[PDB]
């Protein structure tokens, strides 16, 4: 009753990439695929229907591909306008299901050269521990590409209690600079010999640590 | 109304034609939707009528200097060399009721019970199976009524009829394997509402060797045309049909071989050609001069 | 031009319906013609319900089949579509969709080619909330360059859009002020962090502002190091 | 009359009524097996294997234009299939081919590729194949290079030859 596709891809401002989604005879061998374009915040447009057709506006740029159970979108000359995210539509036979979605897929072109995070952690604020709540504020800044990735620790034993994390920006530089938050009351905040915030970036690791004491 | 010897078609009656689009043109008078979706697309929104039909009966009658005959023989299968002929001024009274594996508020066979087809052998044509004891439908939205009695008597008729023409043979009342959902259930007009019921669940019996589940539907396919008919809601809470049944709409299987090495035929029911139900009222009646 | 318009952002409280329109122009809506479609915030499209191959509906995806209604009025030609008993999940952003301009006699088959712009339902505990801002004192860890980063948690605080500047918008560069995260307390969070010269701190002082328009209150407050 | 889909694709077979008029038409394939048929407007499904993935154009009927769409082919759906309109046998004879590479990607090289063709049941196959380079190789049944290149990334296509008609299968390749 679900259809997949890859959560993520990336490539040069001349490449072309793929983006393949699959399914079940159930929905996709049965009926039509069609592909729908998401910008930064704004509505899904209808990138392709049909399988093969494209609508007006659209550039040539932009192809379709349907056989067997799964769905193939095409790209080429991918540009930095193309960053945005894909999703595939299939119409569902079976059971009562109706339309489906994939997930969809997060695209991304490089233009920029590999960035590492710079990264800054702030304490509990003096006011804040008096109005008995601590928060301690992690500023991961200056990356790219913008995926990140970040998890805290008490003594290198892991929290996963207690942690928000706001998802990669666009920054004055146009580089991506991320928030992560951990909140405790006081009563821990004094207890252990420090905290620490890490962050994984394609791979590698840069790590600050911050201690109460 | 003296005795000649004349063969007569059904099948091939140039008036069922003619009675069909009477139907289609009465049908725009008293049930306009307020859409019609039809092949661009053609479309227009307007505020509908929402008058019912409640089945005023037509008499297609013979125009200037033709006649309207009927045949005698007390039994006849739908294509054959009529042995007795009499002569009509009108056609009887129809009562036109679009209708899908049944046929309604209609014409029963009085001593034996019939099956015509333009080839009955005709492992592909729609079969009518015109009957001689009648049955009650009662439906509410919410459940329909036919009686569980009726089924096992009728069960005997049956069993006794098509071993006849399909001799040391075994048969099935199955559901219809595909299609739409006018033809997999049964399609019927009552009061400006349109019903389907899954009677997939009413033939699930087999050979020798009850509530039905309706569903009011607003936006319906046609029969009149290819494509869909979108009919505005309902005013009121609770709705009352009583139909009485005089016939069926018949195909079965076949499949020619295959080490299935099959006693069986499955008849499921069937439907859908206007026609077919014009034609089982009008199969009699035949247009002629000199 | 063809447009789709949909009706402005709103915000509920959990167990009341929601009901959100439509309006098209360009054409007449078929009345098969629309599809409500609705995106959790950082999520993937999530498909309501639809016209089908079953002809009475108009058809309504499990989740959401006890509670939803959809619309479409052949001659006002609008879609109402109302979503009741709201859950803390619900809050996403719903689309109208639409067919149009190719022939759906098959009906079963047309595209999703009109979309609207989107419009935004959040469900909350909380009621109207001000911000209270707490400041971040440049760190240790803050100065390399000469350079270091201060700044404001804004935090605990409902109807969401809160504004910030610093010198009431006379300091504009180097200014990020980050998305917001939203509290398990039902309250949304914000912290807004500018990176500044060493040099600059032991002389030059710092106000950030923090404006709410839905809390009507306004903060400024300076973070000392 | 003969003609060749590729697997997991989309197909369809042609019938045409004498004057451009609905008729009662009906499906059928190798047995005397219904697929498709219909009824005036309202359109229904046989019980053969093949019922669902079994659907024809609506809109045509008017024209008498009653087509047989399989879709999602599969080698077994390969069948000789009969439309019967206004007392008319029309035939077609349709296979399916499917073509194969030995491993689902990232072929590297010294490593070996491998492609082979099921044919259905009872029937003919010869393969062209000509690299994304062109060098042209005849398999015939399967085609396989011993050795792999730089030169073989790209994607190369194939042919495929039954009843003198040709259809292509053409391979996306990472080196
Ligand atoms: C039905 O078609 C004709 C109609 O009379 C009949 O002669 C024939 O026996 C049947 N078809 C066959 C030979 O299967
Ligand atoms: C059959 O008789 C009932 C009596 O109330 C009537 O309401 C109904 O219309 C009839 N069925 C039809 C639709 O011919
Ligand atoms: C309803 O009818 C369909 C027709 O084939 C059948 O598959 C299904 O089992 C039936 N289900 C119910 C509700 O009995
Ligand atoms: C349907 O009508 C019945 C009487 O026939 C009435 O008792 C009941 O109120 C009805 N439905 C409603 C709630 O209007």
């Amino acid at each position: 009753s679900v259809l997949t596709q890859p959560p993520s891809v990336s490539a040069a401002p001349g490449q072309k990439v793929t983006i393949s989604c699959s399914g079940s005879s159930s929905n996709i061998g049965k009926n039509y695929v069609s592909w729908y374009q998401q910008l930064p915040g704004a509505a899904p447009k209808l990138l392709i229907f049909d399988d093969t057709q494209r609508p007006s506006g659209i550039p040539d740029r932009f192809s379709g591909s349907k056989s067997g159970t799964s769905a193939t979108l095409a790209i080429t000359g991918l540009q930095t306008g193309d960053e945005a995210d894909y999703y595939c539509g299939t119409w569902d036979s079976s059971l009562s299901t109706g339309q489906l979605f994939g997930g969809g897929t997060k695209l991304t072109v490089l233009g920029q050269p590999k960035a590492a995070p710079s990264v800054t952690l702030f304490p509990p604020s003096s006011e804040e521990l008096q109005a008995n709540k601590a928060t301690l504020v992690c500023l991961i800044s200056d990356f790219y590409p913008g995926a990140v990735t970040v998890a805290w620790k008490a003594d290198s034993s892991p929290v996963k209690a207690g942690v928000e994390t706001t998802t990669p920006s666009k920054q004055s530089n146009n580089k991506y600079a991320a928030s992560s938050y951990l909140s405790l009351t006081p009563e821990q905040w004094k207890s252990h010999r420090s905290y620490s915030c890490q962050v994984t970036h394609e791979g590698s690791t840069v790590e600050k640590t911050m201690a109460h004491a | 109304l003296e005795n000649v010897i004349e063969n007569f078609n059904m099948w091939k009656n140039d008036m069922v034609d003619q009675m069909h689009q009477d139907i289609i043109s009465l049908w725009d008078q008293s049930l306009k939707p307020c859409v019609k979706l039809t092949p661009n697309t053609s479309t227009i929104a307007q505020a509908c009528p929402k008058v019912s039909f409640d089945p005023i009966p037509i008499h297609y009658c013979a125009p200037a200097g033709y006649a309207i005959l009927k045949c005698n023989d007390k039994t006849f299968n739908g294509i054959g060399p009529c042995n007795n002929v009499s002569t009509v001024q009108c056609t009887h009274g129809i009562k036109p009721v679009v209708s899908t594996q049944l046929l309604l508020n209609g014409s029963l066979a009085e001593e034996e019970v019939v099956i015509r087809s333009e080839n009955i052998s005709n492992n592909v044509k729609t079969i009518i199976v015109h009957l001689t004891e009648s049955v009650n439908i009662t439906c509410i939205g919410g459940h329909c009524n036919i009686n569980e009695k009726a089924w096992n008597e009728t069960l005997k008729k049956v069993v006794e009829k098509l071993v006849k023409y399909f001799p040391n043979k075994t048969i099935e009342f199955a559901p219809p394997v595909g299609g739409d959902l006018e033809i997999t259930t049964h399609s019927f007009n009552c009061g400006g509402e349109f019903f389907y019921c899954n009677t997939t669940k009413l033939f699930n019996s087999i050979h020798n060797s009850i509530t039905l589940p309706c569903r009011i539907r607003q936006i319906i396919n046609m029969w009149q045309e290819v494509g869909r008919a979108m009919y505005a809601p309902p005013s009121k809470g609770n709705i009352t049909c009583i139909s009485d049944i005089t016939g069926l709409l018949l195909t079965r299987d076949g499949g020619e071989n295959k080490t299935e090495n099959n006693d069986t035929e499955i008849f499921r029911p069937g439907g859908g050609d206007m026609k077919d139900n014009w034609r089982s009222e009008l199969y009699k009646y035949k247009v002629v001069e000199i | 031009q063809v447009q789709v318009v949909q009706s402005g952002a709103e915000v509920r409280k959990p167990g009341a319906s929601v009901k959100v329109s439509c309006k098209v122009s360009g054409f007449t809506l078929t009345g098969l013609s629309i599809h409500w479609v609705r995106q959790a915030p950082g999520k993937g499209l999530e498909w309501m319900g639809g016209f089908g191959p079953e002809e009475n509906e108009i058809i309504y995806a499990q989740k959401f089949q006890g509670r939803v209604s959809m619309t479409e009025d052949t001659s006002t030609n609008t879609a109402y579509m109302e979503l009741s008993s709201l859950r803390s999940e619900d809050t996403a952003v719903y689309y109208c969709a639409t067919g149009g301009n190719y022939y759906n006699l098959w009906t079963g088959y047309y595209p999703l080619a009109y979309w609207g712009q989107g419009t935004l339902v959040t469900v909350s505990s909380a009621s109207t909330k001000g911000p209270s801002v707490f400041p971040l004192a440049p760190s240790s860890k803050s100065t390399s360059g000469g350079t270091a980063a201060l700044g404001c948690l804004v935090k605990d605080y409902f109807p969401e859009p809160v504004t910030v500047s610093w010198n009431s918008g006379a300091l504009t560069s180097g200014v990020h002020t980050f998305p917001a995260v939203l509290q398990s307390s039902g309250l949304y969070s914000l912290s807004s962090v500018v990176t500044v010269p060493s040099s600059s701190l032991g002389t030059q002082t710092y106000i950030c502002n923090v404006n709410h328009k839905p809390s009507n209150t306004k903060v400024d407050k300076k973070v000392e190091p | 009359k003969v003609v060749l889909g590729k697997k997991g694709d989309t197909v369809e077979l042609t019938c045409t009524a004498s004057q451009k008029k609905s008729i009662q038409f009906h499906w059928k394939n190798s047995n005397q097996i219904k697929i498709l048929g219909n009824q005036g407007s309202f359109l229904t499904k046989g019980p053969s294997k093949l019922n669902d993935r079994a659907d024809s154009r609506r809109s045509l009927w008017d024209q008498g234009n009653f087509p047989l769409i399989i879709k999602n082919l599969k080698i077994e759906d390969s069948d000789t299939y009969i439309c019967e309109v206004e007392d008319q046998k029309e035939e077609v004879q349709l296979l399916v081919f499917g073509l194969t590479a030995n491993s689902d990607t990232h072929l590297l090289q010294g490593q070996s590729l491998t492609l082979t063709l099921e044919s259905p049941p009872g029937s003919s196959p010869s393969v062209q194949c000509r690299s994304p380079r062109g060098k042209n190789i005849q398999g015939g049944k399967t085609l396989s290079v011993s050795q792999l290149e730089l030169q073989d990334s790209g994607t190369w296509t194939c042919t495929v030859l039954q009843n003198q008609k040709k259809v292509e299968f053409k391979i996306d390749i990472v080196v």
